[PDB]
């Protein structure tokens, strides 16, 4: 078949995808902070 | 059994799409990183760093102690070097 | 006669019995008989115990100024701790009572018993040509009564610390263990309310789902129920219209859509988490608490900073400190 | 006309139906799990509750939490734009802003929920007997993340989005309302418990009373998705509980009913009793009981006992528990058993 | 070979119930893991082990079961030579890599089946006499090496004894009781309180000799089965197949997991004090000693002190009458050890030496064990659940006993798993209910 | 009085128990 | 709020003479003092008697003075009673005890200096927790 490529799906998926790796990024790197 | 969308198997095994991720999927990862790691993140949400709980004598909390003037209040409470 | 052991174990096997009799059901129903009417018996006209072996006696019958709800069976003196104490081990019925002497004959009986209930429940599923596995659901609440009533008695030392016969003798034990090994804050007692949570979950979403996707064969004043006769040999709920439903509600492979797959995972979510949560007490029965997050987080010069671990924490000292009274001694709470 | 075209649009038939429910539900559903996942990580409790709350403070999954308000807020919505933040994001988010957040926009995203429920159903042509089951956890939600501290002094004393934070929600329950001694919550248990016992007692019922329909062991791909014949032997389960347990089910239209009931049922005699723990009208004591314990030193029952155990925690929590109050508890007048 | 169609992937094993060729190769690969661990996990423990520091405060649960069997170890179980450990766990860490070289081959290169390529090795499920002959070989392996402890203990060293005359030290056993009175005598111990069975073995003259009896017993019966077949009640009883025999060792391994974890957390002998933790009521009652020598000190008399219940402070009574320590120490009555023992008298804790006859050791030996009591958090934070985080460590008597408790629980639930399927499998319903032939429908209603 | 309220709410249920258990409606098959 | 060298300034002796310790020093006598000391003394207390505390005051009022580097260091070498008219070195550790207790025999001076340092550190940071008990934490 030929299949689309952005469709509501896509949105969606991406919404929790795209912030979910800049937070595990975040957090990644407070695991470095100290004093 | 289907729908228009393009079968995830597909999509997570072709070329393209790593083509593409092997770039986004980092970036974001080093963004976030660096959201920590240039202390914006302590900016951008009034949390306090190691060194700004209290001030270096006091033992007090900041309590906010009237809704009102809250926000004048907290302001207040960085003054005193918290 | 054929022979009288023969017939005998003909009519304890015999699956014409209105309730099997089995073979585990030999040990089974005289252990759950003498259980049950020393319990009756306890509960509304016993005296009060010197649980804490410190020479205080509580009472928790009726008669002795209890209700249902305050009403309990209280454990052995802790004077005793794991000793065995048999009604043939007291110089008297009046010093029996007084050291919690019904309390064992209670658990032992009862433990005993509902284990050949287990057995039994296999014995049955055997002699009907059905599959097995029914007590194996039923080994996880099991398995929880014998962590409360057994296995922390051991671990901890005292028959006097098991989880007395009582509804507010329930919450009693739950306050204190809370206090001494803060359970909330351990994997296993999570897992179990995961468990149970995700149990009722589960239990109203197949029961919400099923019922909801009923075939029509009931006039419109008259009980639904009726559209179904015992004994039946198509289904009386379109599966198929169901996970239609909620293949839609979530997303379409989220959904199930083999019953069989599905009743699976409805027995094993709860039975799994509740093995964990009666492995939690079997654990914990040993001293190996729940995570200790006290003064983790501290500022760049020293101060300690608190978190909702702390605040946990001061509610579960007013419970150490306020617990058994005139029973310590000494600085340290170890046993 | 554009209404019967957007309508049409709405409930294709996709990979994630969206509908005219999802109009609601999924703008507040992200901005809920969302807005916990902001503050998860970067918002702080310092000003609020003299906490760390946040990864970015060192606290890890269990110990994270988004914070209520402080009590000076009183029951403020606590809107950014509001008299209180003034607009002003940072401030918002020290003044614990992110928890009216949470629970307003979560409160719709349930309502939302609920409405597709009922709005998919509808589509399919099921019964709406989903929507009904839902409206337990509905209830739940709405006497205890709003109601109660409604009746309270403040959104403060409500139960702060967290792991840990929900703990000592519980054990405040216990030291301040007896909340374990309240029948109302009693019926809870007895529902949400038995509710976990009917799931898993059918289950292992049916998977264990299956006919053979497959030559291999592994019963799973030996079933009928097109209906048909029942999968498994209700005949046999019956005979089966009626000699081990005396009694058992004979209806699977019932069965299943009571698998909705009874978690439903219990769900909703828990939300009432904390409907009245926001008056504080508890179930604390027996006047029976404390007459003759105060006349008599020595009736004592395992009733007394946990009132004790109250007392402990409500002196040693309270001031740390209730920032705002300033106590100040001397050790003498601390409340304690001997030795410890 | 196998796939899909003889069982699912996530019951994959169950595949090779009749292929012993390849079921050889997983119990020899299987083998070479546990051999492994142990020898991996041996020089783990000692790359971190400190010498002058207690073994229980680092974690090993390894090198103080070699310390027991008198190993590098000395006077008070001061550690002398740390070569053993290193030996013990190089050497296992070897065979691993000799076993799990067959694992691979038996079950990727070799012989799929045995029966053909060696009458011998293959075996039939339902041959009674090959199972109790293969259960016969291994009824002698295990004898034997009932016979390695023995022969250490009695010659080539020895074993750690804490109730040693001048204190805990290794010691030659020359004496092992074999006195069946005596031995099976442990047998025939209430489990309860007091009276411990098994469990309640305090010296290693029963210990070696119990493994004397054992170890000839099981060699005996070992040649038993070899020249032997199953009666005609073992027959009738029993349900002869792969899954079947599996089941029976299931629930065996289980009360034994249940056994083990009361043996680590009760006795003191065979688990000494010195490498592993002190035992629950070996750190309780340390506490009342130690207080009791405090106030002491302080001008108290102890003997007639009132406590807030009126029981006794320091010292009371046992149901019975003995002297024992106050407080809730009162349910630990049972408690002996080495430190202890020179203070109790023939009615119990003798007022006379524990007013003048404490030694110094004894002091600080409560204090020890007082302040190193099996109470830890799941993140190792020594203590009370609302102690403060600082002291790092959770007793090894605390890591085993709930460890190899939920084994052991498991294990029950594979035995009542695995027994059903076998009556099941055996009259042939563990796949479903006959849909024609519906039992339930050719009996009569009860209703 | 009370103790009196109890054991007979108490009885009652035992009672039914009974009832329940041996004095049901037989489940009849098919022809229901 | 941090932890400057104007906290880490300690008395070195009874003649009011003082000395400064590092971010070496202290992290180093923390570790040390959870080594051979928090067994007993966790968070300023004594489980074994609780009636004396590392209170800087109870130090104080120590004979001889143990507030103070020079009092400790000497401490962990030949420990007395509060009054000091007593030697208690074998059933306390102590250098000069070290083959009674294992943990005492890395120790070096340095070693003792750390501890010495943390035990005064600690209460200008913590206050009244690391005196108190269970009622401050
Ligand atoms: C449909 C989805 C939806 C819904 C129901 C809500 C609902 C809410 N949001 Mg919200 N939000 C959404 C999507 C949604 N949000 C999205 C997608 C975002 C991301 C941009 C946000 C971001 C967001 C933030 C950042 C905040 C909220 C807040 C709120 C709450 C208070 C807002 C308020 O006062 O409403 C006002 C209601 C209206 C404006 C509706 C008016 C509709 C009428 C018909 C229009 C009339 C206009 C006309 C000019 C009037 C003329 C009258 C004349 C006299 C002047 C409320 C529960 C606040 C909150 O939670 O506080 C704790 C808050 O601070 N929202
Ligand atoms: C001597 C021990 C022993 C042996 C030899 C067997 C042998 C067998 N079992 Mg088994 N079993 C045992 C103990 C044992 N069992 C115990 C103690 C239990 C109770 C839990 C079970 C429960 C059990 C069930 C429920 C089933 C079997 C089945 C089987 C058969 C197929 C094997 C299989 O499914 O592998 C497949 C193996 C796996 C899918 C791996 C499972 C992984 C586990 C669950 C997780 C372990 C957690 C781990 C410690 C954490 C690691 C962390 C991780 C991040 C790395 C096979 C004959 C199956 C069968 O066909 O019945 C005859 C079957 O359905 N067993
Ligand atoms: C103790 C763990 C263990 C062991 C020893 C085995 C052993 C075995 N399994 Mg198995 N299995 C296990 C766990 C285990 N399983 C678990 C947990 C699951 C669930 C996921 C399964 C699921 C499963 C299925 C579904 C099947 C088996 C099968 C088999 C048999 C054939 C293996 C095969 O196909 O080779 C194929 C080998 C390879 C593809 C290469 C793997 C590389 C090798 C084997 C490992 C090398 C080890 C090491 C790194 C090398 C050291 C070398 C050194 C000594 C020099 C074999 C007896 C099959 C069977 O029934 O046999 C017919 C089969 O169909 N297993
Ligand atoms: C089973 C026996 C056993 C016992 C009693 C111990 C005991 C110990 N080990 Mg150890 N270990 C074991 C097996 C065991 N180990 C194995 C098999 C391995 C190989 C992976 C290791 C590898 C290992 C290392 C590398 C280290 C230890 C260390 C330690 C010590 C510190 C304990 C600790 O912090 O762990 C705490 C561990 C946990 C809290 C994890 C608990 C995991 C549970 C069992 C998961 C259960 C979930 C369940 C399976 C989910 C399945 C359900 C699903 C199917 C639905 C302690 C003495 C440490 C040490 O010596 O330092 C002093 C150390 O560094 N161990
Ligand atoms: C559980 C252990 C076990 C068992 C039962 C078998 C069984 C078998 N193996 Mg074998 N094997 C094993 C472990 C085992 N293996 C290990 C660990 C390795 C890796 C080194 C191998 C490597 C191996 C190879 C390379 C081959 C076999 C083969 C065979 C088969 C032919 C018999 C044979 O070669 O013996 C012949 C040898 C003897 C009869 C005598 C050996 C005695 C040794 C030298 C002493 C053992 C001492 C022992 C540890 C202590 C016992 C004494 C104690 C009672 C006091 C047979 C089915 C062959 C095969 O596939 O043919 C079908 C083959 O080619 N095996
Ligand atoms: C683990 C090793 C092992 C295993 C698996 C077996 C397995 C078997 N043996 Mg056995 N045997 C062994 C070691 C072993 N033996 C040793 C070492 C000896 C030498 C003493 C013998 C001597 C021996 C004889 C003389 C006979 C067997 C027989 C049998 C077979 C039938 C067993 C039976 O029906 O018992 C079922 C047991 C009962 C019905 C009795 C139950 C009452 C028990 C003993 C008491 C309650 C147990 C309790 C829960 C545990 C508490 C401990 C207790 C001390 C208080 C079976 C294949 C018989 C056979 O078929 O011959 C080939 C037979 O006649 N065995
Ligand atoms: C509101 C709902 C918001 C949904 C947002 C989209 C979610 C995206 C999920 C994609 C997953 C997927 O499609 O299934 C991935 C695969 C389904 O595989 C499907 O196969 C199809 C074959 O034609 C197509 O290839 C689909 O693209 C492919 O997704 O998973 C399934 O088999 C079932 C998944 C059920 C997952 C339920 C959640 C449990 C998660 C477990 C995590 C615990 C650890
Ligand atoms: C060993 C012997 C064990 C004795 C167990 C006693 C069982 C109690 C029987 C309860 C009565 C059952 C009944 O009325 O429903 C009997 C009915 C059986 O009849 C049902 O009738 C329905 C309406 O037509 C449908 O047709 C069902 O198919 C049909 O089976 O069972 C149910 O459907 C209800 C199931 C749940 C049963 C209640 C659980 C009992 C819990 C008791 C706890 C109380 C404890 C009080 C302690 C003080
Ligand atoms: C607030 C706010 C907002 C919002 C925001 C958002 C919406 C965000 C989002 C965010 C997000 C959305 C995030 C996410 C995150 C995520 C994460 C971070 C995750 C993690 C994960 C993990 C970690 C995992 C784990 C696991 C599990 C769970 C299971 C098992 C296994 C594992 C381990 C894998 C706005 C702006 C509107 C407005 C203002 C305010
Ligand atoms: C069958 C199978 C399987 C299994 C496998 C196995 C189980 C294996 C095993 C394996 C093994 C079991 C291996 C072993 C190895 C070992 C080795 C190889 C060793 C080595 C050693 C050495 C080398 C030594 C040396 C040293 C020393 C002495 C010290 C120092 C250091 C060192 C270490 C170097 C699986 C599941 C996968 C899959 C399916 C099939
Ligand atoms: C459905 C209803 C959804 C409504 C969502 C509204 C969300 C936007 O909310 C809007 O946020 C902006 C900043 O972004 C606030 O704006 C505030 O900060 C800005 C600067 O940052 C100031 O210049 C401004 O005067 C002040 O009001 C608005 O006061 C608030 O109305
Ligand atoms: O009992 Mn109930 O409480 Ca387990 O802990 Mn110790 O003893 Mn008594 O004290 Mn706490
Ligand atoms: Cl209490
Ligand atoms: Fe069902």
């Amino acid at each position: 078949v030929s299949y689309p490529i952005f469709t509501v799906r896509w949105v969606a998926v991406h919404t929790l995808a795209v912030p979910t790796i800049f937070f595990l990024g975040a957090i990644a790197a407070m695991q470095f902070i100290q004093r | 059994g289907t729908t228009g969308e393009r079968p995830f198997s597909d999509i997570i095994t072709s070329v393209r799409y790593w083509v593409i991720h092997s770039i986004t999927i980092p970036a974001l990862f080093i963004a976030g990183w660096l959201f920590v790691s240039t202390g914006l993140a302590y900016d951008v949400f009034g949390t306090p760093r190691p060194d700004s709980y209290y001030a270096q004598e006091q033992r007090s909390i900041p309590l906010v102690t009237d809704r009102f003037e809250a926000k004048q209040q907290v302001e207040t409470f960085l003054e005193q070097l918290k | 006669s054929a022979n009288l052991w023969e017939r005998f174990c003909n009519w304890v096997t015999s699956t014409d019995n209105r309730l099997y009799v089995g073979w585990f059901g030999v040990i089974m129903i005289p252990t759950l008989l003498a259980a049950t009417i020393c319990f009756v018996i306890a509960f509304i006209a016993a005296p009060p115990v010197d649980i804490d072996g410190i020479r205080e006696p509580v009472s928790g019958s009726l008669l002795y100024g209890n209700n249902i709800i305050t009403g309990a069976v209280v454990p052995s003196s802790n004077a005793i701790g794991l000793h065995f104490y048999p009604i043939w081990e007291a110089a008297s019925l009046d010093e029996w009572l007084y050291n919690g002497g019904p309390y064992q004959l209670i658990i032992f009986h009862f433990l005993l018993g509902a284990s050949c209930y287990m057995g039994r429940q296999w014995e049955l599923s055997y002699r009907l040509g059905m599959r097995p596995w029914i007590c194996v659901a039923y080994s996880a609440p099991l398995a929880s009564a014998f962590a409360v009533f057994l296995i922390y008695p051991i671990g901890q030392g005292s028959f006097s610390d098991g989880m007395p016969l009582g509804i507010s003798g329930t919450f009693n034990f739950m306050i204190v263990f809370q206090a001494e090994h803060n359970i909330l804050m351990h994997p296993f007692h999570q897992l179990g309310v995961a468990g149970v949570f995700g149990g009722a979950l589960f239990c109203a979403m197949h029961g919400s789902l099923v019922t909801s996707s009923l075939i029509r064969e009931t006039t419109e004043t008259e009980s639904a129920n009726y559209g179904y006769k015992f004994g039946q040999e198509e289904e009386t709920y379109n599966i198929v219209a169901a996970h239609g439903y909620f293949g839609r509600l979530i997303f379409q492979y989220a959904s199930f859509n083999n019953s069989r797959s599905l009743h699976f995972f409805l027995a094993a979510w709860p039975v799994v988490g509740v093995w964990f949560t009666a492995l939690g007490i079997s654990t914990m029965a040993f001293n190996l608490n729940g995570f200790n997050f006290n003064h983790s987080v501290i500022d760049a010069k020293g101060n300690v900073i608190n978190t909702w671990a702390d605040i946990i924490n001061r509610a579960n000292l007013g419970m150490e400190v306020m617990h058994e009274r005139n029973a310590h001694n000494f600085p340290l709470d170890l046993a | 006309g554009w209404f019967d075209i957007l309508d049409d649009w709405l409930k294709r038939d996709r990979f994630v139906f969206v509908g005219w429910s999802g109009i609601l539900l999924f703008p507040c559903a992200y901005l809920a799990l969302g807005g916990w996942l902001t503050g998860t990580t970067f918002v702080t409790s310092w000003y609020t509750h003299g906490l760390a709350s946040s990864y970015l403070e060192g606290c890890n999954f269990l110990t994270v939490a988004v914070s209520t308000p402080a009590n000076s807020m009183g029951h403020s919505l606590l809107l950014l734009w509001g008299p209180e933040a003034q607009g002003d994001f940072t401030r918002w988010c020290q003044l614990g802003g992110l928890w009216t957040f949470i629970a307003l926009h979560g409160a719709f995203g349930l309502i939302g929920f609920m409405l597709r429920q009922f709005e998919i159903a509808r589509l399919v042509g099921v019964r709406p007997y989903n929507a009904i089951a839902f409206s337990a956890p509905i209830a739940v939600f709405v006497s205890v993340f709003l109601i109660y501290p409604l009746g309270q002094s403040s959104w403060f004393f409500a139960p702060s989005f967290g792991v840990a934070a929900i703990f000592r929600f519980l054990l405040f329950f216990q030291g301040f309302h007896n909340w374990t001694l309240n029948p109302f919550h009693m019926m809870g248990v007895a529902g949400v418990l038995g509710g976990a016992l009917l799931c898993a007692i059918h289950g292992a019922t049916v998977e264990n009373t299956l006919f053979q329909d497959g030559e291999g062991a592994s019963t799973f791909r030996a079933f009928n998705p097109t209906q048909a014949e029942e999968t498994y032997s209700m005949v046999t389960a019956n005979r089966f509980w009626s000699q081990i347990f005396g009694i058992a089910f004979s209806n699977k239209r019932w069965l299943h009913f009571f698998m909705l009931f009874v978690p439903v049922t219990g769900l909703w005699m828990s939300a009432i009793g904390v409907v009245g723990l926001a008056l504080n009208l508890r179930s604390y004591d027996f006047i029976s009981q404390e007459i003759r314990a105060a006349e008599d030193p020595e009736f004592e029952t395992f009733y007394t006992k946990n009132l004790l155990l109250n007392e402990g925690i409500r002196a040693w929590m309270a001031p740390q528990d209730q920032p705002h109050e300033n106590f100040v508890f001397p050790e003498e007048v601390l409340p304690r058993g001997n030795a410890l | 070979d196998q796939e899909s169609s003889g069982f699912a992937w996530w019951a994959g094993n169950a595949r090779l119930i009749n292929l012993s060729g390849k079921l050889l190769g997983a119990h020899v690969a299987h083998a070479g893991l546990i051999v492994f661990w142990a020898g991996a996990m041996t020089l783990f423990e000692l790359a971190h082990f400190i010498p002058e520091k207690p073994m229980y405060e680092q974690g090993l649960i390894l090198i103080p079961h070699i310390a027991t069997l008198g190993w590098g170890v000395g006077p008070g179980g001061e550690v002398v030579d740390t070569f053993p450990f290193f030996v013990v766990g190089v050497v296992h860490l070897i065979s691993s890599a000799v076993l799990g070289f067959g694992g691979v081959y038996h079950a990727i290169r070799g012989p799929e089946t045995l029966e053909e390529y060696s009458s011998f090795f293959g075996y039939d499920w339902k041959d009674k006499n090959k199972m109790t002959t293969i259960l016969g070989f291994h009824l002698i392996v295990l004898g034997i090496g009932a016979l390695l402890l023995v022969a250490k203990a009695m010659f080539f060293g020895g074993l750690y004894d804490t109730w040693a005359p001048g204190g805990g030290d290794v010691r030659v056993i020359t004496n092992p009781t074999l006195d069946p009175r005596v031995i099976f005598g442990y047998l025939l111990k209430s489990p309860f309180g007091g009276e411990g069975w098994i469990v309640s073995v305090n010296n290693l003259e029963d210990v070696v000799g119990g493994h004397i009896w054992i170890g000839l017993i099981c060699i005996a019966g070992g040649i038993w089965h070899i020249l032997t077949t199953p009666f005609g009640w073992a027959r009738r009883a029993f349900i002869w197949s792969g899954e079947a025999y599996l089941s029976y060792s299931l629930g065996a391994l289980s009360m034994m997991g249940f056994i083990a974890t009361c043996f680590v957390w009760f006795n003191n002998t065979v688990y000494p004090s010195e490498f592993y933790g002190p035992t629950g009521p070996e750190a309780s009652q340390a506490q009342a000693m130690t207080f009791l020598i405090r106030d002491q000190k302080l001008g108290a008399n102890v003997g007639s002190a009132q406590g807030p219940t009126g029981l006794g402070k320091y010292l009371m009574r046992s149901p019975t009458g003995e002297i024992i320590f106050g407080g809730e120490t009162m349910r630990f009555w049972d408690f002996r050890g080495p430190w202890l023992e020179p203070l109790r008298g023939p009615n119990g804790l003798d007022l006379n030496k524990i007013k003048n006859d404490i030694q110094p050791w004894q002091e600080r030996r409560a204090a020890e064990y007082m302040t190193h009591a099996p109470l830890g958090s799941l993140n190792s934070v020594g203590g009370v659940a609302t102690e403060i985080n600082s002291v790092n460590f959770v007793s090894p008597r605390s890591w085993l006993a709930t460890s190899h408790f939920v084994l052991a629980f498991f294990f029950l639930v594979g035995h009542l798993w695995h027994a059903g399927r076998a009556r099941a499998a055996a009259a042939g319903f563990e796949k479903g209910i006959d849909r024609e032939s519906e039992p339930v429908l050719s009996m009569p209603s009860l209703d | 009085m009370e103790t009196i309220t109890y054991v007979f709410i108490f009885a009652c249920i035992i009672a039914l128990f009974f009832f329940a258990i041996f004095f049901r409606e037989p489940p009849r098959i098919t022809k229901k | 709020a941090e932890l400057t060298p104007e906290v880490l300034t300690v008395p070195l002796n009874s003649e009011g003479k003082t000395i400064t310790l590092t971010e070496k020093q202290y992290l180093e006598g923390k570790r040390l003092f959870q080594y051979a000391c928090a067994s007993c003394h966790v968070g300023g207390i004594t489980k074994t008697n609780p009636s004396l505390d590392l209170r800087t005051e109870t130090l104080a009022l120590a004979t001889p003075p143990r507030d103070n580097i020079e009092g400790l260091v000497d401490y962990m070498k030949n420990p007395t009673t509060y009054d000091g008219e007593q030697e208690i070195a074998e059933v306390h550790p102590s250098l000069r005890s070290a083959d009674i207790f294992p943990k005492m025999r890395n120790l070096t001076e340095k070693d003792l200096v750390a501890i010495a340092g943390h035990i005064l550190v600690e209460p200008k940071i913590l206050g009244d927790k690391w005196g108190g008990g269970k009622v401050y934490y």
